[PDB]
């Protein structure tokens, strides 16, 4: 896709996480890499010595290139291998597990499906939920979404709906501020 | 920590490729930074403290400061 | 209008509303802190643009960076926390303005705190916007009379220009701008629109108990009908007083492009200085010398090069500020001041030494100046101030020789004495400001060398028995100097006739 | 309004409303009954002062 | 087709990131979907292709992401006749709202100085009219000119009376860039031109430029402006071998402006929080201000000492490029003498018994050691007093207090201050009038003659006339 | 159910590790297993679900991953008839040895300022009984009053003797707050207001409270205990309504405490080391010692000049405030004329 991340950041985990996404996406492959930087998440905090491993510092490179080994040498994409030993050259595999999260977020925005919330004061009916799923699709009308559902405003009567970054306010309570605001300011 | 000036995104890209190639790094550099007329330059090991430099377009520097992962040059010159 | 018409009117206008909502994205907060908000997302924001929290305060994106967003909150961040919600209005940082703002108290933002009601009007200002051009602008040549004796004959100031008052704590710094107010209430009563000054008074870092007894002050002269007050209070947060000044000059703006003129008063500079200061800081910004950021100049100056007297094909409007700045121990060669002094045309010094030693309002004439000089002030005004500027330097260099030397010549007492009636003579009390014509008289007197006759203890009471007397009996005499503005040769010899003479009636100590 | 005897139309008024916006890029509130109802009362209130000049 | 795009918007400091194939520093960048044209000057590399930029217009309205192109050389203005008598901006949009510059082609504002064989520097009298200047700091036609002044001592009232004594009756063009100062003042000095008919609408005529980038332009505009009025100025000398006057309404605001940016590029503060590269950025600009084979450039340079500290290092490093120099003391302004040029202060590389007559040279001396001896006495004068003084000494205070009124002289710009009309003075009647004084010419006349007057016999005559009136 | 855990420990600063939940800004915090309790006013949320927060005691003896449970209010102290002739603690913990402090309510030490609307003038001289400042800066009752003074020129004299003429003759409440003084003196007026009869163990009498912050107390502690004495006083300035004199020893340790903590905190420091944010916090801290329509507070504060020096960041943004300045000069003590109260500068 232009072999250009979805976003560049100056940060440490954001510089190394950019590499990796456009040297993965260059040769041909990004889905395997995510499945071994989703393995180390899990790991790291499941796997209690593993994380006290990578934020130990008082070890040497020496040492950490063969746990790594140890750990697995296949399984891993040759740019993941590659990648460690460039962390332990710099002494940044402290940094390893942000970098892999970072990695997954751009893939996840890569990801078509999205999830919408809809924030409402009255409960609502399965017959109402059906129709504002038509009323979304008819909006967007050309990508796969999955619906989430959330009751405890102070709004009554009122949709707003979340959609990973956007936000779209049709409650009720706007309409009641903005007539009482309005109405003050007539100057008659 | 912030970050290191030898950590750009070209030479890091490199070791993720894992093609070992610097190009002759020894007697040759590549500038990755530039700026009031002071350049950093990556690789170019085996200078002297306080040698002259030849860039590209033919103007002179002088290896200042020698760290561990760049030289940080003065150039000679219109930066 | 019948009532039922205008209610017509109005049902009508009610009908006519409309509420449009767009998706506006949305970030999340990374940190907060000292009300310093870093965000996350919220892309394609623009610099400077206004966004809301959950709880409805505001917050201006000033550092755009490639992970994170900048923004100041506005306000008290205690209800903000991490993972909250913080959507992009779409529109930078305004303010409502117009003619129902006169007579209101307002913050940074424009929100009324007096009480009264809510604010009825439709326009809104963008605070910072590109000022006026070397076309656009005029030679000031209108007199922007602030009362005082001193400062309209010494120190003029013109419809258009800055100045600046400049002194330490407790000097009378806002005495000199409250007095200008209520000199300007005497022309809005009277229908002369072409001396209207509508007043603003922006105070930065100031106890509210003050600005209310400044307002109670205002009120009881009734000339708060015709003045803005801006608040942004030491409680208020470190943005809201980097932005009430540039909130009160749009509001300004207004009138200026609009044919009118206006007044706007800047409580300490200084303060602002440092809530920018602040504000900046906790951007992690890298600091300058005393910490202020590098740009406290240009903080300033795009701020008070707002101030201009448009051209009459733009309508004629001027805006005239009066930036104040106080100084730690009257030493004017620190960093701000001198900033401020470099970007006003003429600064009032104010001295404490003077201020005890009976010399109130204490201003240096010796130091104050002024780029516009008699080009503003009226033609019955130069004539006189020339020559109390002249008499005036004589008597500061015979000063110190009287005090040692301990002889004085007859014409060396002559001046030392005129000198003294005069310095008197410039003595004004608090919330009593002059009319121009008043003033042209009593300083004529002076002048003339008349006041060298009565002691210099009664030259303040002769003032004021003599310009009530004026006021009875020579009440044409005043029109003519008020209408034309000029000091005609018969007002002269009719003027120097009935000083001497009133001298020698009233019951006065007539031995210098 | 806000309070019950007879608020179950706007809220389902409102549905109709925000079913309509959330289908649509943005929210229009065309159809909404607070303004109408608003204007029931301040057109009586109206109809009552217009009687006659005298 | 736009490469870059805006990532980082800091102040008037912009990071751009850039696809392929980064422009050169000092390169001038144009950000699309700006209400106004907004132009980027490349100031650093910074790796990753990307590049720090300064703004020159405001950077509110900005947006992450926004595309910027390349123009692939840096700042370009039109140059050329088609300046004279138009007011433009850094940039070189006209900023008179008379319509579009015509230019023959359009110049860079960042060049290499011109070179140590072609300097070609000359030593000739520039008579301005004003005696003290004439007398004790002459100026060379060709060679640069500094007038350092704190605030409100008269050295933009001292700027308008060169220009109306020199630019006026010049074969040669003139140019004046005003960077950093106020507004009102800009207005004031094209009014001031047109009646002056130094320049006018009608074309052909109009013989002077004009450059503003004042207060209310943000960093990089009033450190940029100065080189657009110098590059203007370079044009109409290499082109043609004309004589060009330079007039730069105060230069300190150059290096203000790049100290308030300085931070945010990444260098490290200096001693008085200037940047680093102060004399550098400086001397750059002074190098280029200068005459050559080709033609000659007199430029007249407006210095403000803040808080009048000449030891700050703007001025200081300043001092060392220039050919003349004028002081302007507060003190003097007190006593009511303008203008306040400090005799003694004051120097110039011609005041020299070679380049001016033996007598000049004398004269000028005279007049300083007769200063200085004055200055010495004033401490004991304060304890003692005049009389416990002897007659040479009183002599010397008497005959100094008489120089030092007559080094007075009102300009036409001062009238409306004043109220007295301007006067001009001939060098022959400048250094005669004082060689006169100091062999006690005017010893008999009160010290009140000698002030704002032109000349000797004119000071004379109005103190005859005033005993005659009493 | 202690959701918290002590991420990293630097002197007065500690940060806090949640699962979720983050309490919100200037909640108190109390640290579980450890002797004299500890209470941690969050400051900061630093991301990561991570909170920097300031400590009211010693510090010394935690250790990382140690428990932290959420009160989820502010600094919450007693206010009320009961603390009357009680010396109470910056967190409302008695140090007096009387027992536990009967209290209507418990106000929170952080709250907004008086609007523009509640103000009151109340322009009524206060008769100290000094002639210097009666005649040339005369006090107004219902007004702000600072005590300007380098080491040792007579500042706490000075407010011993407004007490002494003031304070007892008044027929309103009062309220002492030390910050940052030397505990002698504090003993030292608990037994003279004993022995005035000013204060007793007797119920029903003492029309005075007392709050300490001494020296020997840490940052954050001598921060904090100006805005406990100052909401003690608040009640009974807006519920009782009668008047209220408010005793400020030092106001400039507030300061300085923020200060000393205010580098740990990760801010970049102001001109001469001070924190950027001095006269915000210190405003916060005097917009609030006002009067309104409710009652009338006269505070007295003691503002110490750091080497005698009144340009000073933290007197200076101080003056502003204050209705009537005495400023104490050290010259006058060598001359020994006392009150060393110069008159040109006390306006
Ligand atoms: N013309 C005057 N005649 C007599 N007294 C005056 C006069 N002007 C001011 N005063 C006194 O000066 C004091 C207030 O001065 P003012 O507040 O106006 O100056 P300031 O610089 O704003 O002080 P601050 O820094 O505290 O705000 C008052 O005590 C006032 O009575
Ligand atoms: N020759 C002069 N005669 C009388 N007054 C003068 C004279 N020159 C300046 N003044 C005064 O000096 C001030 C102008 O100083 P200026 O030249 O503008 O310095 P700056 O450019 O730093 O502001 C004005 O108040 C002006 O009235
Ligand atoms: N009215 C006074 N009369 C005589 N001596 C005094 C008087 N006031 C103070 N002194 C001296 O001032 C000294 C310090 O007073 P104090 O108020 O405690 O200073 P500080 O501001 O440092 O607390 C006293 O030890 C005392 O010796
Ligand atoms: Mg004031
Ligand atoms: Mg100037
Ligand atoms: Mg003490």
């Amino acid at each position: 896709p232009g072999d250009k991340p979805p976003a560049i950041e100056d940060s440490i985990h954001g510089k190394y996480a950019g590499v990796l996404f456009s040297s993965a996406s260059s040769n041909k492959s990004l889905n395997k890499v995510a499945e071994d930087m989703k393995y180390f998440n899990q790991l790291y905090k499941e796997s209690e010595v593993f994380k006290s491993f990578l934020n130990n510092v008082s070890l040497k490179r020496n040492q950490q290139r063969d746990i790594i080994s140890a750990l697995g040498k296949t399984n891993f994409n040759p740019a993941t291998n590659n990648l460690l030993e460039t962390l332990i050259e710099n002494k940044r595999l402290d940094s390893l597990p942000k970098i892999a999260e970072k990695y997954m977020d751009y893939y996840r925005i890569l990801n078509k499906q999205e999830s919408i919330t809809i924030i409402s004061a009255q409960e609502l009916t399965a017959a109402e939920k059906q129709k504002v799923e038509q009323g979304l699709k008819k909006g967007n009308a050309n990508v796969q979404f999955t619906v989430v559902y959330q009751v405890d405003p102070a709004i009554l009567g009122g949709l707003q709906m979340y959609s990973g970054n956007n936000f779209l306010d049709c409650s009720l309570l706007s309409r009641v501020n903005k007539l009482k605001t309005e109405i003050a300011k007539i100057s008659f | 920590k912030k970050l290191s000036t030898g950590e750009a995104s070209v030479v890091l890209a490199e070791k993720i490729k894992g093609i070992t190639q610097q190009n002759d790094i020894t007697e040759y550099g590549t500038v990755i930074s530039i700026g009031d007329g002071i350049a950093r330059v990556f690789g170019l090991t085996k200078v002297q403290a306080g040698e002259m430099v030849e860039f590209k377009s033919g103007i002179r520097g002088m290896a200042l400061n020698l760290e561990t992962d760049n030289v940080g040059v003065v150039v000679l010159g219109n930066d | 209008l019948s009532t039922g018409e205008a209610s017509v009117v109005l049902a009508e206008k009610i009908k006519g509303i409309t509420q449009q909502n767009d998706i506006t994205e949305y970030g999340t907060v990374i940190s907060i802190g000292d009300g310093i908000a870093r965000v996350f997302g919220l892309t394609k924001v623009q610099a400077g643009e206004m966004v809301e929290f959950k709880s409805g305060i505001r917050g201006m994106a000033l550092n755009l960076e490639t992970d994170n967003v900048g923004v100041v909150v506005l306000g008290n961040d205690r209800d903000i926390k991490e993972g909250d919600v913080v959507k992009r209005t779409g529109a930078i940082v305004d303010v409502p303005i117009g003619e129902a703002m006169c007579g209101r108290v307002f913050d940074a933002l424009g929100n009324p705190i007096d009480g009264l009601g809510p604010l009825k009007t439709t326009q809104r200002a963008r605070v910072e916007i590109k000022a006026p051009g070397i076309i656009p602008r005029q030679s000031v040549r209108q007199p922007m009379q602030t009362g005082i004796k001193c400062v309209d004959s010494l120190v003029p100031i013109g419809r258009g220009q800055r100045e600046l008052i400049i002194g330490d704590r407790q000097t009378g710094k806002t005495a000199i701008a409250i007095d200008t107010i209520l000199n300007q209430k005497e022309a809005f009563n009277t229908g002369d629109v072409k001396k209207q000054l509508y007043c603003i008074y922006v105070a930065v870092g100031q106890k509210r108990s003050t600005i209310a007894n400044l307002v109670s002050i205002l009120k009881q002269h009734d000339c708060m009908k015709f003045t803005i007050v801006v608040c942004a209070t030491a409680s208020d947060a470190a943005p809201l007083q980097f932005l009430a000044p540039y909130s009160g000059c749009a509001i300004g703006e207004f009138f200026r492009d609009n044919g009118k003129h206006a007044l706007i008063i800047y409580d300490d500079l200084s303060k602002q200085a440092v809530a920018y200061r602040q504000m900046s800081l906790l951007l992690r910004r890298p600091p300058g010398r005393e910490a202020y950021p590098g740009d406290v100049f240009y903080l300033h100056s795009r701020l008070l090069e707002r101030a201009a007297k448009m051209n009459d094909s733009l309508g004629g409007g001027s805006l005239t500020a009066l930036p104040v700045i106080e100084t730690q121990a009257g030493d004017v060669s620190a960093y701000i001041p001198t900033n401020v002094i470099s970007i006003t045309d003429g600064q009032i010094f104010l001295e404490t030494e003077l201020f005890y030693k009976g010399i109130r309002p204490a201003i240096n004439v010796g130091l104050s100046v002024s780029r516009v000089g008699s080009a503003a002030q009226i033609k019955a005004m130069k004539k006189i101030a020339g020559n109390l500027k002249l008499t005036l330097a004589t008597y500061r260099e015979l000063a110190a020789f009287s005090q040692f030397g301990s002889d004085l010549d007859a014409k060396t007492q002559q001046q030392l004495n005129t000198g003294e009636r005069l310095v008197e003579m410039l003595k004004q009390n608090q919330y009593t400001p002059m009319k121009v014509e008043e003033q042209v008289c009593i300083i004529f007197a002076g002048v003339k060398g008349f006041l060298d006759a009565l002691v210099t203890s009664e030259v303040l009471k002769f003032e004021k028995k003599f310009l009530e007397h004026v006021r009875t009996n020579h009440s044409a005499l005043l029109k003519r100097i008020r209408d034309s503005g000029d000091l005609s040769e018969v007002d002269t010899n009719e003027l120097n006739t009935i000083i001497p003479l009133f001298i020698q009636e009233g019951g006065f100590k007539l031995k210098a | 309004a806000l309070k019950g005897d007879k608020k179950a139309e706007v809220l389902a008024r409102s549905l109709d409303s925000a079913i309509d916006g959330l289908s649509k890029g943005y929210m229009d509130y065309q159809n909404d009954p607070l303004l109408p109802l608003i204007l029931s009362s301040i057109e009586a209130n109206v109809k009552k002062i217009t009687t006659l000049s005298a | 087709k736009a490469n870059g795009q805006v990532s980082q918007v800091i102040g008037a400091v912009v990071d751009v990131q850039f696809e392929g194939e980064l422009p050169q520093i000092l390169n001038a960048l144009e950000v699309q979907g700006t209400q106004h044209r907004l132009v980027l000057e490349v100031a650093q590399h910074l790796g990753d292709s990307r590049v720090r930029t300064i703004a020159m217009d405001s950077t509110e309205g900005l947006v992450r992401g926004q595309p910027v192109v390349d123009t692939g050389l840096p700042i370009s203005v039109p140059v050329g006749p088609g300046t004279l008598g138009r007011i433009m901006n850094v940039i070189g949009e006209p900023i008179d709202q008379r319509g579009p510059i015509k230019a023959a082609k359009l110049y860079p504002i960042h060049r290499d100085a011109p070179s140590f064989t072609d300097q070609a520097t000359s030593a000739e009298i520039l008579v301005t009219g004003i005696k003290v200047v004439d007398l004790l700091a002459p100026y060379a036609r060709g060679g640069k000119i500094g007038l350092f002044g704190g605030a409100g001592v008269g050295k933009t009232v001292l700027i308008q009376e060169l220009i109306n004594n020199v630019a006026k009756h010049h074969g040669g063009y003139s140019v004046f860039a005003g960077v950093g100062e106020r507004t009102r003042e800009g207005n004031d000095l094209y009014h001031e031109m047109m009646d002056s008919k130094v320049i006018s609408v009608k074309e052909g005529e109009s013989r002077c430029a004009l450059i503003f980038g004042q207060m209310n332009e943000p960093p990089g505009a009033r450190a940029r402006v100065g080189l657009t009025g110098l590059t203007v100025a370079e044009y109409f000398r290499d082109e043609e071998g004309k004589d060009v006057l330079l007039f730069v309404d105060n230069i300190f605001r150059f290096t203000q402006a790049c100290s308030e940016v300085s931070a945010l590029l990444g260098r490290i503060p200096s001693a008085v929080g200037y940047q680093p590269t102060l004399a550098t950025d400086l001397g750059a600009l002074q190098e280029r201000i200068t005459t050559t084979q080709k033609g000659s450039i007199t430029s007249v340079q407006a210095i403000y000492v803040p808080a009048d500290d000449l030891t700050d290092p703007a001025p200081a490093t300043t001092f060392a490029h220039l050919d003349a120099t004028t002081v302007l003391n507060r003190g003097l302004t007190e006593l009511g003498i303008y203008p306040a040029v400090d005799p003694l202060d004051s120097t110039s590389r011609m005041l020299d018994p070679i380049t001016i007559g033996e007598e000049h040279y004398t004269v000028a001396r005279g007049v300083q050691k007769l200063l200085q001896d004055y200055k010495s006495l004033q401490d004991i004068i304060a304890i003692l007093g005049v009389d416990d003084l002897s007659e040479e000494d009183k002599l010397v205070v008497a005959r100094a207090r008489k120089v030092q009124k007559f080094l007075s002289q009102p300009f036409f710009m001062s009238e409306v201050f004043s109220g007295i009309p301007g006067r001009f003075v001939n060098l022959k009647q400048n250094i005669a009038s004082f060689k006169a004084l100091l062999e006690g010419a005017g010893d008999e006349y009160p010290e009140s003659c000698f002030y704002m007057k032109g000349d000797l016999e004119e000071s004379l005559a109005a103190g005859r006339a005033d005993a005659l009136k009493s």
